[PDB]
């Protein structure tokens, strides 16, 4: 399905990890922040409609 | 240089300062404001970075 992912490329240009930005709120925070690392806390990530 | 004014009376008074600390925590979603659910707009909106 044509969903948004956060892709992380290594030195070779191969994707070694990805976040399905439509999977769960936590994944959404990672796609918002463009990091596979989040800090302890609360983020505003989207406004739903 | 030879006369000094010395208090004979005083008042212990209380004054009030009104000093703002914080404001209302607003948020406006930019996409919503501009395009809402408008598809073409939402896509074009990207081209503005």
């Amino acid at each position: 399905q044509p969903r948004t992912f956060l892709l992380k490329y290594n030195e070779n240009g191969t994707i070694t990890d990805a976040v399905d930005c439509a999977l769960d709120p936590l994944s959404e925070t990672k796609c918002t922040l463009k990091s596979f690392t989040v800090e302890k806390g609360i983020y505003q990530t989207s406004n739903f409609r | 240089n030879n006369s000094i004014a010395i208090p004979t009376n005083f008042t212990i008074s209380v004054t009030t300062e009104i000093l703002p600390v914080s404001m209302t925590k607003t948020s406006v979603d930019c996409t919503m404001y501009i395009c809402g659910d408008s598809t073409e707009c939402s896509n074009l909106l990207l081209q503005y970075g």
